[PDB]
Order: C-alpha cells, then structure tokens, then sequence
C-alpha cells in the first residue's frame, strides 16, 4: 500500500494539421512557353481534378483544426487572479502586461518547432505579415508551388486555449456539458481524486503539499521547454516531411524525362515545331506524373493527419473536458486532470498525472468472522492488518478502524480460504452501555 | 472573385488596362479590400462587426449575406464566441 | 473517369475506330499503345482514389462500430463521445450507406448561487462529504448532490470520520445530525 504521493505533469504532442499547399499547374506545367499550353490543353482535366484534391485536402484540414480547437460555445474571460487554492496559474493564462497575446508556455512552444527549415522557406510562394501592422507581403515563385494560410490564425488558437483553460480551472467540469457551474478548485480538485478511489481526506488534508508539487512540476515543465533536444519533434517532422515534398516535386519539375533537354524555351530554337511537339509532350506527360505522385503522397498525408487530428480530439473530449477512467490513455498513471496547450499545427496537451510512491508491504486477510459470520469489506479494498488490527483503501494509506459501517453481513467462515479470527467494532454497544449504565 | 495569392495592386490594373486572361465581359469593380490572404473581395464591405463564420474564406475573415442599409456580401472576424461573465469565487457554488 | 476514358493521351483522336483506317497498322499501333498506357494511367489514378476513400470509409465504419459498441449496446461513461452531455441512452437508426444515432442526452437547467462547505467540525472532528460532494447551505444548512437539487437533511450517513478541524483551509463550524440520539432520549427518558 502506498504512503505517499507524487503528482507529475506529462506532456504529449499530437498534429492536428499540416501545410496548406496549392500548387497551380498552370505555372508548373508549361512555365512560360505559350505554344506548351496549345499541347496542354490537349489532355483535359489534369489540371483541374489536381486543384479540387488540394481544395479538399485544404477544408478537411481546416474542419479537422475546426473540430480539435473549437469546443466550446461561450468564451470565458481569463481570470485575474490565476492563484486558486494553492495552485499557481502562471505561464499558463495570457498575461494582462505581456505585449503578446498569449501563453509562455505557448511563447516556448512557437520559439523551438517553428523553424520550418531555415534555408528552404524561399521554394514555396506565400504572402507573409499580418494586416495589423501593415506589413503584410505576397511572394510568389515560377515554380507555381504555394501554401495557403490556415483558417484559424494563431491569435484564435491562443484565444480557444485559454478558453479551454478558464473553463477548466474556473466552473469546473462542466463547460463541456452545456453549462457553467462554477465551483472552487478545492472542490474540484477534492471530486478529481474522489474519481479514482482516493477520499478527500488526502486532498484538503495536504492541500499544501498538492500545490507546492504541481507549482514543481510546472517550474520542470518550464525548465525542460527551455532547454531541450530531439524530443517534441512531431511538429518538426511533420513539416519536414513537407519541405522533402516540395523538394522532390521541384527537383522532379526541372528533370528531363527522356527528351533534349529539361528547360523550356531551348528546344523550339533547335528542332522543328512538329518534332519539338514530341519533346513538349514527353516533358508534360513526365511532369504530370511527378504531380500525379506528389498528390498521391500529399492524400495519404492528409489522411494521416486526419487521423491524428480525431484522435487529438477525442483525447481532448475525454480529458479535458471531464475525468476519464481510461488506463494509460491521458498520460502515464491516472488522469485525474488535464490542460490543453496551443502549439504550431498542432496541440500539447499537459496531464497532471497520479503517480503513488513509497510502497511497504503488509499482511492482509480475505474476510474476518467475529461471531461465525464473516465480514467482507464494502468501501476499503485493502484489509490492512498488521496482526488483523484495521481496514484501509487501495491508492493511499489512510488508517481507520474497523467497523460495521465498512463491512456487510455474509455467511459463514467455511467458505472463504483464508478466513482470519478477529473481532469487528460497533458505535452502538458502548454508546448504549454508557446510556443505560 | 478571390483571386488565390495577389497583392490586389497588380490586378487592379490588369482589370482596368485589359491585361488579366480571365476578361468577363459583364463585370465591374467598385471597392476591393485587403487582408491576410485577401484573395482581392470585389463586391464585399470589410464592415467591422463580428458574425458567424458562414462562408470561411483563410485567415479568420469569412464571408456571408447580411443587410448593410440592404442585403450584401459582407466580411467580419468570424465572431470566435460570445462573451461570459463565469468569475471564480472560494464561496459560490452553482 | 468517364471524362478521361474520352479524352486524347498524345494521339490522333480518342475515339476508336478511327485512327484504324487511316494510316498504316505499324503505324496505328504505336496510337493505340499511346491510348492504351493512357486509359491504364486513368484506370490506375481511379484505383488508387477508390483505395484511399475505402480506407477512409473503412475508418469511419470502424468509429461508428465502436460508438455503436459502447453507446448503444450499454452506458458508456465517456465524455462528450456519444453526445453533447451524458450519454443516458441511444438509438440507432438506419440510413443509406451511414448509421444515425438518436443519443438521448441529459442537458441541466438554470442555476443558483449557494455557499461551498468543504468541511463540518461538529466537537473537534471534520465531517468530509459522501459521494454527493456539493454542499449546499445557506448558513451551513443542508447537504445535496452534484447534478440535481435534491434538498437532504445533514446525518451521519452522509459523512464520516476524520481528523482536526486546523488541517483544511476553509472549514465552517456547524452541527451534525444523529437519529440515534433523539431516538433513545425518546424511548429510554
């Protein structure tokens, strides 16, 4: 039976969308030579199926960053005091004085995986800056390659996760239900370890020592985000895999896929038009297969992030928005709370574990016959006996006596294997005794 | 029309000099807003309330069909949610 | 593919029957290759789209299977899975290549504001809550659960024993109720 307890904090990132690509062939294939797009025009629809894939591909996307960060129906204010119970908030809630609208977890998380490749941002073509500042600027490319902005913009994304964070520190675990019963964090705190099994006896009896260990395992939360390694690296993969995408489809733009030569407006100077029109359609026909792949590739990622997006988002309905009882599925022990970060295409979601600790062992008993009627224990699971002396739980110590209140008549002794002879207290007896007499 | 990714500059000219392939016959323009990834909105008022997002467009700016003074094509913020007075307090329970 | 079944892949036309009795057969069989390895190309991007929406429909069917396992076939305590609140009951419905549940959510109703109560000290030892763990008092009157109102007079068999009154922040001194004692009072004087 364990002593003593030890709350830990996990983390866990799961993506939840990647890049927006659109890639036009209208400048991909045929870049600048006009008669290219008289043998163009020939195929059909190549054109145009490709852009209604990378259409739809963009509106699951969108939906599926819909689903994840977008819960909740009203936005609950950030409170000002984010100190309740014990339990400081900070780094956690957007700071009134920071300049920057949101977290400095949120601030650590967009300041490692946001990289994207130093060097390769210039392959694609985007239109960079915000419409705040007026510093808002188009680049495009002769590749055709681009990448459309999300729909939700980071300032949203910061905005749903505080959200997310009032409603779940403030009015308890019910802003998922459909309304907002507001309760003390005391008393969530006391129904989060009732949950598991635990009394709020270890609860409001170690209050103090509660919050002094979650403020240590944000204070780690915070040290491990500031220095790091080659962990929370799903993001940084994701994006990765991306630019390897982009890369390979321009290498496969300028390749010569069996003709005189990769580069347009170079073969119409040294060959007749009618035997230039077999190379035309020879390099057309290679870089619609090079597309045709790269759309391939870019659905079975989108599937892929779909499908981590719902998983995402059921791990988000399931701990954030209640106390779940499913085994090693929030973090690593039990769950028993449970806080969403924002992160870049992605969420970090940061589980309060329970982790006992300071295990001893101890001798136990199956039941007790007091007068050849045993007693099987109704509420403590552990017959805690030293030599058959109390009745304690199963995650915490706990030591309280035995009585009638916490075992229920049963049959006889003969049954049980392991039947101990001990004898069970009852409040009425003496009480009566000391009334009478 | 919502051009993919343009500066709405170049377009803009293009339209007024005959320089832009897709030349509609039929077509004018009178007011273009701006924002990120834009896409040059001809038709639409950046008014500055906040609505549903019925058409999302990129960026946080959709699109929809409210009344102006009447019925037109206007762009909002997307209206993220409806405000709440939820205040934490050690002795309320509801 | 309907469209690209009647469309040229870098031929003389796409239509058969036609680029037969033109030219010579060498020569319409190098058209008919160029037709053939473009209908397989289309055939080939159709199979590929065609395995990535049953993959995808797979995933779907897979999900609701599971819904309909664990809201329909009992009382699953998930939250936010089966409905909006608590599950509470489901139906299931059927619908053209889909699945439509009915789950019969249980939604509260409006509010009210009371005072907590985190611990009783009767004569020295805290009373914590039963299960019920909302404490509604006026001036440390009553205690009731967490979902409905249900006004329930303070006993012993709503609380139990613990320790001091100095270990939990925020204890309001009240008295616990008994029926033992105005009982044997009754009976015995």
């Amino acid at each position: 039976i364990p002593t003593n307890f030890s709350i830990s904090i996990t983390t866990e990132v799961m993506p939840v969308s990647m890049a927006k690509t659109s890639v036009d062939c209208n400048m991909y294939i045929c870049g600048d030579s006009t008669e290219c797009a008289n043998l163009l025009l020939q195929y059909g629809s190549f054109c145009t199926q490709l852009n209604r894939a990378l259409s739809g591909i963009a509106a699951e996307q969108d939906r599926n960053t819909r689903e994840v960060f977008a819960q909740v129906k009203q936005m609950y204010k950030t409170p000002t005091l984010k100190y309740f119970g014990g339990f400081n908030f900070s780094q956690i809630l957007p700071d009134p004085l920071k300049p920057t609208k949101r977290s400095f977890i949120e601030d650590l998380l967009f300041n490692k995986v946001t990289l994207a490749d130093a060097g390769f941002m210039k392959q694609y073509g985007e239109c960079l800056g915000d419409i705040n500042a007026r510093d808002l600027i188009c680049a495009q490319k002769f590749n055709g390659l681009t990448v459309l902005p999300p729909l939700l913009t980071d300032d949203m994304i910061a905005a749903y996760t505080a959200a997310l964070v009032s409603g779940t520190a403030t009015a308890g675990w019910t802003f998922g239900a459909g309304a907002a019963l507001q309760i003390p964090f005391a008393m969530q705190m006391a129904y989060r370890f009732n949950g598991i099994g635990v009394t709020q006896n270890v609860l409001y009896e170690n209050q103090k020592q509660i919050a002094n260990q979650f403020n240590k395992a944000i204070s780690q939360i915070q040290e491990s985000l500031t220095t790091t390694s080659t962990a929370l690296g799903k993001l940084q993969d994701v994006v990765n895999q991306n630019a390897q995408a982009l890369n390979t489809l321009v290498k496969q733009l300028s390749s010569n896929f069996g003709a005189i030569s990769s580069v347009l407006n170079d073969i119409l100077s040294r060959l007749d038009p009618p035997e230039a029109e077999v190379q035309i359609d020879r390099l057309i026909t290679g870089r619609l297969q090079s597309l045709q792949t790269y759309v391939t590739q870019q659905l079975i990622r989108a599937a892929e992030i779909r499908a981590s997006a719902n998983l995402a988002a059921t791990k988000m309905s399931e701990c954030v928005l209640g106390q779940s009882k499913r085994v090693d599925f929030c973090g690593k022990g039990y769950h028993l709370m449970s806080f969403p970060q924002a992160a870049p295409h992605g969420v970090v979601f940061l589980h309060v574990t329970y982790v006992p600790s300071q295990e001893r062992n101890f001798t136990t008993a199956p039941a007790i016959c007091h007068e050849g009627k045993a007693y099987f224990p109704r509420e403590g699971v552990f017959v805690f006996n030293g030599t058959s002396w109390f009745i304690t739980q199963r995650n915490f110590f706990s030591p309280q006596i035995i009585t009638t209140d916490n075992t229920f008549v049963s049959g006889n002794c003969d049954v049980v294997i392991g039947i101990i002879n001990n004898t069970v207290y009852d409040p009425l007896q003496p009480e009566l005794d000391s009334f009478k007499e | 029309v919502l051009y993919q990714d343009v500066n709405c500059t170049d377009v803009s000219t293009a339209i007024h000099a005959d320089q832009l392939t897709p030349a509609w016959r039929i077509y004018s323009t009178g007011n273009n807003v701006f924002q990120t990834q834009a896409g040059c909105l001809i038709g639409a008022e950046h008014v500055d309330t906040s609505y549903e997002c019925d058409i999302p467009i990129g960026a946080g700016i959709c699109a929809s069909y409210h009344t102006v003074s009447q019925k037109s094509i206007v762009a909002y913020t997307m209206s993220l949610g409806a405000d709440s007075s939820i205040a934490y307090s050690n002795n309320t329970i509801a």
